[PDB]
């Protein structure tokens, strides 16, 4: 698997006007840990994140042509862009490398410019935008995250509540997972205020 | 899997982590790894798994059938030797097992490493496993054969702390024991990444 | 997939089975086997089904082009030729056959055969995979000087025996008698199929 | 080039408590695309004591199980009494090493309760393997129940709560509910749940309805 | 075989590398430099596939002279990282595949030193320390034995020292000699080539 | 992924699931796939869903501008004929086996156009790999000339023995109501499954989950 | 027996209140000729158990002998224990089995209905040592055509009478003529109930093509 | 390689081209592919041609050691049950195909089919790679109750069919009647083969 | 890896070997010792896959005690080399192939010193001087260069270090301390242990 060459697994979810974003910092080739401060949730404007997945240089490359894209449409336009917009244009990008592709499996979390309505969204290593309304993951280590996120998850969660479903997301759904983890570090996007919090994982 | 074994003026120590990991994904996280053969004997294991349960509780069978014929208590040289005709039967077969035999015999403590090809090794200072040189390089800068057991001990908790820090397959609980003169004592099954941040800070 | 043509005095008759299979479950039991590519040029596809049609398309292309260009209809050795190009030019990305048949003032009916991108006029030019289990029938009742009616129960029946053994042939049997006249296209539905030995 | 393993899916699951042993699986029986029948119990009552499970290559499920109790008549002939979960536990790991060369491709789950009345979990895996824990999954949904299950009953990566012991009703809500939260996602999981409890009163059986599509 | 290693300090940076470019039995010289210097604050470490480490290094050697030659300044090292990590990634699945390991040491006047790991897959990964090849399996957990943020320079070579005995004793391949370079807000300091 | 058509005396219905699988696991619940093509040409999408997607919105795009173009309805002949070309020039690497599907001056068509390009114009059809079941019923029940409610009846009953009797296709059915007046998306006609409530609340109280670093930024 | 020579078609099981009832179409093919249209796949073992195979057809003929030969050897003894479906069931599941274990395996995929004491079973063995009963079965491709029929059925009505059931095989049969390529209208039709196994056949399925006429 | 047997009231008639080809390039242009079994037992042999010898030679052996033991000539039922059971045995190991035909007392006439180790009694029992290309002839011109003469002429008919066609079957074509009275062994010499359509 | 040398003068045989053990690339052990004392004045020099080396080798050294103790005298030294080449043969088509090349060095009473070569296919040649593993490559050249068959031991034991110091130079892999034994009329002396 190419993917799992780096491991590692990033998780959205959403809430009461909220979406968290979560991710492990576990920068490792195939077992050899590396690094535990590389860096998968690259931002995109004020309240929207883009969470990538998979091979190290497909993450920083998708993250950093997706955005040159979006400086120019920001610049080119008046606007910060739109969730479902950003959604188009990087599901365009990794399309674009249809035969080629960068073997990232990005997810979005954001929330409108002007109306604040939370928003998610994966994408398959291709391009197949998926929005969704609970929640989205990707990584390696999926499955323990759809077990744990199926099983946590509650329809209109508050912040706080957010936090802690999706930090117990993080934290089980990794532990359980050899090529990830080693930290974890969890985005709160609100209406006002964006709260970073790094969890204590089990660091072997 | 990480596991490491020396011996010094007190005996021998066998540290051992205890994650088990098929392939991309951790199966069971507080595996105990090291296979109590008799009172004062002590293998460990790694690699595939079954291999080691199967042919080192075998082994337990043959040295209990030695121990009721001949009453004498089989030593550390018949021990690793015998696992060794175990696993050079079937040479090339697949047998992924790679362990040690340590333990405490009339030449005092032997410490022997056995291979899943045959070979078959005494020696003062051991690790094996997916994640064994590291737990070299922690020991070795950091070891001396004038070592009481405490140091001892915390230069395990370092070796395989390490050795499953930087490795993916390495993790869990530390397993470690000491062969004294009338036999194994567990000295601890403590916490890693408990022990990481003891280390960190 | 059976498709078949005859050449007789005042045109052709162009049977086809209409069954496309996939592997060992069938995609589409009725599928016309026979696209125009003139008023009075059929081609039978075979083969890769997709690539048949994109073939029957650029053909019909051209050759509606050179129509007009020239204000004449086609002749067939037309047809045959630049079917013929653009089976040979493709050969080894088109798994398609092409019994192209038709009419023209003149020249009179034609059957030409394409297999491969080759071009060979014959009197009865019959392709597709059950085409190898009906050799010997049409060898045994093949004479030449055929009515229209003979050449149509004729190839009704070869058919006929090619949809009762093969598996990659079955459905319903088209049938289209391209004279001077005009085209008459004509269905076969399986319980009019003629009968053979069964067992 | 013939195959000879299929994996016709099928998850189960067992927990341990102080007094019981809960083992439970899904009886949908998939291969490739379809479901051949949405009832078939990955569960076979071993004995009084043991109730074993078995997922995967749906034939080597069955011939192994009919070894197993074979064995088990076998042992009670020879010894005049039936095989402990640990005897069972350790038999079924030379049985299933036996074939390391061509292994029988199914991961068991025995749990049961060994002679002091205590909840007891053996979970395998097909080259033998085996170990004692105190909760497991295996099988196709093993990677989506298996953490849920370390959160409500291992109690990790919690702060402040009270480890309390695991009681026979709340193991029973977080086999079904896990279950649920398998058949939403999981495609081999679903179509029906068979739910067996040990205690020392015998076996009590108890079947759950799922997700169907 | 070849053996990258750097480690970063308060002030600086204190690469170290093998000094051997075998030829499948015999270490053809015991003299070869694998430390490239980029300008006047920032060094390049490559390891690998031949042919590859000195075509690429070289080339980002030239464009970044260029840049200076160019604009009067320096690319600060996040940049000529980064710059790097742009052409081996667009190389990644080019007609060019260069299977080069780097480590590009620098100490900026401003944000101060950094250590930019990048294995093959154009992997870009700031680390206060790393390693290459077979000798970093039996080295990196030296170094987490041993490191310390506040390290000074001197503890530095001793702990440098240390892990390239450790290399001496048990690594499999003969590694004779090593160079070690420092790097300051007084550029590149040649210190002297640890032997065995 | 299980997709049918189905063709009726007013017009073509189209159905569809609402599940999309990632190897092993059921990624959504709800994913749309009676995509837009044109005002009343609609085209389902079965197969990669990321070329299926694409493909469709292209040609969506080409039926726009040529929409304005003629100043006329677009022919659902132009669709097909779009896209398999399109599909065709790629020699069959963009696995997406659309269904298109509606209503012209000419009449009801439902084409199926699959990947290397074979289009094939037919009365009831069904693509994905619930195509089984769904062949069954639709070949089991089909009349030509069928009342729009018996239609929707049947679809769901085909879309349905995909649904219960497949792996990879689950969710919802969604049919579409194509007619000569105009376009209907019935979203989610039928609801088989239930299973959407549960017994047990898994809450935990702030603070049971170590934090170690800590930043808020005001907006 | 690592590849098939002879196949058969997809078989279809269904049971009903007071006994079990299987079609299976009388054609044996050779790849995609049809060259054998007039061979019976499906064995009357004696009074209360009948069988049924796809596959390899050499194999399923190995598997009449031997086993007819077990059931006589069996009523050779006359001591009133005869063979229920289930021991036939089970026995064949252990020959297939074994067979795969000494990587040999029997390319059938057999199907087998019996009616002992009251209580209609209906067993199913593929090559593999897969083993299940159920109310509704289809070997090969049935299990993708005819079986979403049988199930959709049965869902609505899971006990039949026997008429009920037989068109419902019948119908199903129809559905494998239309869309199974290695078909054809030529199937048998057994029921095994408490008189005994009667096998109808060949009999054969009406055809619609309206369809035909209505591309344009 | 094209032998076909035939049923009738008092026998058979086995037809069998005399070609068998090495490649491209043939080995025997004259070969009897119908080795007796006993006094009134044929096997037709197909496929490779060493393991279909040793199949006939041991199945005679057998069959005469039954023939002797019960003082009466064996049935063909048990000829073409000792050939199955050979053919079956060593599936992965002979390429073979026995066609076994014969007469005995308790049945008459008997054609088995033996290939891949199965048996079943067919009305004309065709084999080869040849008979692939002549089931269209047969099943058109196979009517039941056929009188010896119309077996003998219509299998020299089909398998001329097939050696026209088929290049793995040339030469000559043997035909044996075996009734009660015996076996009337025949050849058609390549100028006799009844002309078909040539072209 | 590993490296046997073996040189015969007029009255001896002055074999050395290395002293590792490794696993893909860390020394296990640094105090191996490859040389099996067959007998009172045979030695048998065993190098190759793991496994094969102590199983086969110590078979040979049971026979031949085995055969001392039937008939209280021990094999010359041309009888053990073709025992052992007798079962390596018989066991090279066999189910267990030995991949082991050795070098069996004696010295007889009467016939005097002699050193049995032996690569991994049986096949035997008596030879003045040998080796093996890739160190053969750059050492047996240099033997070439200063052999002479009247080479005094002393003389040996020079060249041998010659020989040695040429490894830890050139060669590539880590070979730090070498066994050295030399056979005479007076049996096995377990002379001093070459390191670097
Ligand atoms: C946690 C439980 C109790 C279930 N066992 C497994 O999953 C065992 C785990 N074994 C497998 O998945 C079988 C995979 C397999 C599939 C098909 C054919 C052959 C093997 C395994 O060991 N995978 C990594 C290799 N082995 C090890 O990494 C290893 C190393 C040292 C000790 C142990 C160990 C031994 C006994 C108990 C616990 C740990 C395992």
């Amino acid at each position: 698997s190419i993917m799992s060459y780096n491991g590692g697994a990033v998780m959205a979810m959403k809430g009461k006007n909220c979406v968290a974003i979560a991710a492990d910092r576990r920068f490792g080739i195939q077992a050899q840990m590396v690094t535990t401060d590389f860096q998968k949730i690259f931002p995109m404007g004020d309240r929207l994140y883009i969470g990538l997945a998979g091979l190290a240089t497909d993450v920083q490359t998708v993250a950093q042509r997706l955005k040159f894209r979006l400086n120019l449409y920001e610049l080119k336009e008046g606007r910060q862009i739109k969730p479902y917009t950003l959604m188009s244009m990087v599901a365009n990008l990794l399309y674009e490398k249809r035969f080629g592709p960068y073997y990232t499996e990005p997810v979005i979390a954001g929330l409108d410019p002007k109306t604040f309505k939370p928003f998610i969204c994966s994408l398959d290593l291709i391009g197949c935008p998926m929005v969704t309304d609970d929640f989205v993951v990707s990584g390696t280590c999926a499955e323990q995250m759809y077990g744990m996120c199926e099983s946590l998850w509650e329809p209109n969660m508050d912040p706080d509540h957010l936090f802690e479903t999706i930090s117990q997301a993080m934290l089980n759904a990794v532990d359980r997972d050899a090529v990830s983890g080693m930290g974890v570090i969890v985005h709160i996007i609100e209406k006002d205020k964006i709260t970073t919090r790094t969890l204590k994982a089990r660091m072997d | 899997t990480t596991t490491l074994a020396f011996k010094f003026q007190h005996g021998v120590i066998a540290a051992v982590d205890s994650r088990a990991s098929a392939g991309s994904y951790i199966s069971a996280l507080r595996v105990n790894k090291v296979i109590e053969i008799n009172p004062y004997l002590l293998g460990t294991m790694s690699g595939c798994a079954a291999d080691c349960q199967y042919w080192e509780r075998l082994l337990a069978k043959e040295c209990r059938l030695y121990y009721l014929r001949n009453g004498e208590r089989i030593s550390v040289s018949a021990a690793s030797k015998l696992l060794s005709n175990m696993m050079c039967q079937y040479r090339g077969m697949g047998l992924s097992m790679g362990s040690m035999i340590c333990g405490w015999d009339k030449k005092g403590p032997g410490l022997y490493y056995v291979d899943e090809h045959g070979t078959r090794l005494s020696g003062n200072m051991f690790s094996t496993g997916s994640g064994n040189t590291y737990a070299y390089g922690v020991m070795d800068s950091g070891y001396r054969p004038n070592l009481s057991p405490e140091e001892a001990y915390d230069l395990g908790r370092r070796a395989i702390a390490y050795a499953t820090h930087r490795d993916s397959y390495s993790g869990g609980v530390v397993n470690m024991y000491h062969m004294k003169e009338d036999g194994w004592v567990k000295v601890e099954s403590t916490d890693v990444s408990d022990l990481l941040h003891q280390y960190r800070e | 997939t059976t498709i078949m043509a005859v050449e007789f005095d005042g045109g052709v008759v162009m049977g086809s089975d209409s069954r496309v299979s996939a592997g060992e479950a069938v995609v589409n039991r009725v599928f016309d086997k026979l696209s125009p590519l003139h008023e009075r040029i059929y081609c039978a596809l075979s083969g890769s089904a997709a690539d048949a049609q994109a073939v029957a398309d650029m053909a019909a292309y051209q050759l509606e082009l050179h129509g007009i260009e020239l204000e004449e209809p086609p002749l067939v050795l037309a047809a045959a030729n630049v079917v013929r190009n653009i089976s040979y030019k493709y050969r080894e990305d088109l798994s398609a056959h092409l019994m192209v048949a038709g009419w023209d003032q003149r020249e009179g009916g034609q059957v030409y055969g394409t297999l491969g991108g080759m071009l060979t006029r014959q009197p009865f030019a019959i392709g597709g995979s059950g085409s190898t289990f009906i050799y010997g029938y049409v060898d045994a009742a093949y004479k030449p000087g055929m009515s229209p009616e003979e050449c149509r129960r004729f190839t009704t029946d070869a058919i006929a025996l090619a949809m009762s053994r093969d598996g990659s042939s079955g459905g319903v049997i088209y049938l289209v008698t391209i004279t001077a006249a005009g085209v008459d296209h004509r269905v076969i539905l399986g319980n009019e199929l003629p009968k053979f030995y069964d067992e | 080039r013939f195959s000879p393993y299929v994996f016709n899916g099928g998850t189960i699951l067992a927990i341990a408590g102080e007094d019981f042993a809960i083992v439970a699986s899904d009886t949908r029986l998939s291969e490739g695309f379809s479901i051949h029948t949405r009832d078939s119990p990955k569960c076979y009552k071993l004995t009084d004591k043991t109730v074993i499970g078995c997922s995967g290559f749906h034939g080597d499920c069955l011939t192994l199980t009919k070894i197993i109790e074979a064995r088990l008549k076998m042992y009670k002939h020879s010894n005049n009494k039936a095989m402990t979960t640990g005897a069972i536990a350790a038999m079924l790991s030379t049985i299933l090493y036996s074939r390391r060369f061509f292994p029988y491709y199914v991961y068991n789950i025995i749990g049961g309760l060994d002679e002091e009345g205590k909840g007891a979990v053996y979970s395998f895996d097909p080259v033998g393997s085996y170990q004692r824990d105190s909760f497991k999954a295996g099988g196709s949904a093993s990677a989506m129940l298996q953490p849920l299950l370390d959160n409500q009953v291992g109690f990790k990566n919690m702060q402040n709560v009270e480890h309390v012991p695991l009681s026979l009703d709340r193991a029973m809500r977080l086999v079904k509910d896990v279950f649920i939260s398998a058949a939403e996602r999981d495609v081999y999981t679903g179509d029906a749940l068979r739910i067996c409890i040990v205690t020392k009163e015998g076996i009590r059986e108890e079947t759950v309805s799922l997700r169907k599509d | 075989m070849e053996y990258l290693i750097g480690i970063q300090g308060p002030d600086y940076v204190l690469v170290a590398s093998d000094r051997v470019a075998a030829s499948n039995i015999v270490q053809m010289k015991d003299d070869h430099d694998k430390m490239f210097k980029m300008s006047e604050k920032i060094l390049l470490l490559c390891v690998g596939e031949a042919g590859d480490t000195v075509q690429f290094a070289e080339y980002i050697q030239k464009n970044v002279q260029l840049y200076k030659m160019r604009n009067g300044y320096e690319l600060s090292p996040t940049a000529a990282a980064n710059f790097t990590r742009r052409n081996l990634a667009d190389c990644l699945r080019s007609r060019t595949p260069y299977h080069v390991n780097l480590l590009l040491a620098g100490y900026d006047e401003h944000e101060g030193p950094a250590l930019y790991y990048m294995d093959y897959l154009a992997a870009l990964a700031k680390a206060p320390f790393a390693a290459h090849g077979y000798g970093a399996f039996l080295t990196l957990s030296i170094l987490d034995r041993y490191y310390t943020p506040t390290i000074s320079r001197e503890r530095a070579v001793e702990l440098l020292r240390k892990c390239l005995e450790e290399l001496q004793k048990r690594f499999i391949l003969n590694l004779p000699t090593f160079s070690v370079r420092i790097i300051d807000k007084n550029g590149i300091h040649d210190l002297d080539n640890i032997s065995f | 992924t299980t997709i049918a058509g189905l063709v009726f005396q007013d017009g073509v219905i189209l159905g569809a699931d609402t599940r999309a699988t990632n190897d092993s696991v059921v990624a959504d619940k709800s994913c749309e796939k009676i995509h837009f093509i044109a005002p009343k040409i609609y085209c389902c999408g079965a197969g990669v869903a990321a070329d299926a997607e694409m493909t469709t919105r292209m040609v969506a795009s080409k039926m726009e501008l040529h929409a304005l173009s003629t100043g006329r309805e677009p022919r659902v002949a132009t669709v097909t004929r779009i896209l398999r070309q399109t599909l065709f020039r790629y020699q069959g690497h963009v696995g997406a086996s659309l269904i298109v599907g509606g209503v012209d001056l000419t009449g009801p068509q439902l084409y199926g156009v699959h990947p290397h390009g074979s289009y094939s114009r037919l009365p009831f059809t069904a693509l994905g790999s619930g195509q089984d079941a769904a062949l069954a019923v639709l070949e089991d029940r089909f009349q030509p000339n069928m009342t729009l409610e018996a239609a929707q009846g049947l679809l769901v009953e085909a879309v349905t023995a995909g649904i219960l009797g497949d792996l990879g296709s689950g969710g919802n059915v969604d049919a579409c109501v194509i007619t000569k007046t105009g376009a209907k998306l019935l979203r989610t006609l039928s609801s088989p499954t239930e299973p959407v409530k549960r017994s047990g609340r898994y809450h935990f109280v702030p603070g049971t989950t170590a934090v170690l670093t800590q930043t808020v930024k005001p907006l | 027996t690592q590849n098939p020579m002879v196949t058969g078609t997809s078989v279809l099981g269904v049971k009903f209140e007071g006994g079990v009832v299987i079609a299976a179409d009388m054609l044996g093919s050779y790849g995609s000729l049809a060259r054998f249209r007039n061979i019976s796949r499906i064995m009357r073992v004696n009074n209360s158990t009948m069988l049924g195979a796809s596959g390899d057809y050499a194999d399923f003929q190995y598997l009449k002998q031997v086993l007819g030969q077990m059931v006589i050897d069996e009523e050779l003894l006359g001591d009133g224990h005869s063979y229920s479906p289930r021991a036939i069931h089970s026995w064949l599941t252990r020959a297939m089995y074994s067979r795969r274990s000494k990587m040999n395996p029997l390319w059938n995929t057999m199907v087998i209905g019996g009616y002992a004491d009251g209580e209609s079973f209906l067993g199913y063995v593929d090559m593999l040592g897969v083993a299940y009963e159920a109310p509704s079965l289809a070997t090969g491709y049935g299990a993708y055509l005819a079986q979403p029929l049988l199930r959709e059925v049965l869902e609505k009505q899971p006990v039949l009478s026997q008429t009920e059931a037989r068109d419902l095989v019948e119908r199903c049969m129809r559905v494998l003529y239309y869309r199974d390529a290695r078909s054809y209208n030529r199937f048998q039709i057994a029921t095994v109930t408490e008189k005994g196994v009667e096998i109808e056949g060949p009999l054969s399925t009406e055809t619609n093509w309206d369809i035909a006429h209505m591309i344009s």
